[PDB]
């Protein structure tokens, strides 16, 4: 009961710690999506057609 | 008939130079887009028959 109480405390504080950095990780994920579009084979096909 | 010498049974219509390049080889007649790079029919032909892809590119471009 006690150790899972300490785990519940670390889980709530993990909720807070995850949310406080949410804009930073949001911009990070947007950048990851952006640079993921531009190394496919689809982008190569586009470049060759152009 | 105008023809003084020679006149077939169907009158000769003076065809002129074409004024536009033909649709490529990759396009269809409809509105749906082409295929990004390679057409689909290319898979049902002999490898030594699919040279018409790059030949068509050369013809339309140069």
């Amino acid at each position: 009961p006690l150790t899972r109480a300490v785990l519940a405390v670390v889980r709530v504080r993990e909720l807070l710690r995850a949310l406080l950095l949410l804009p930073f990780s949001a911009v990070g994920g947007a950048v990851a999506a952006w640079q993921g579009l531009f190394n496919s084979q689809r982008y190569e096909n586009f470049l060759m057609s152009e | 008939t105008s023809a003084p010498f020679i006149s077939p049974m169907t009158p000769y219509v003076p065809e002129e130079e074409p004024t536009r390049t033909p649709p490529s080889i990759k396009d269809t007649g409809t509105l749906r887009p082409a295929s990004e790079w390679y057409p689909q029919w290319m898979q049902y032909r002999r490898r030594e028959d699919n040279y018409v892809f790059w030949q068509d590119k050369f013809m339309r471009c140069s």
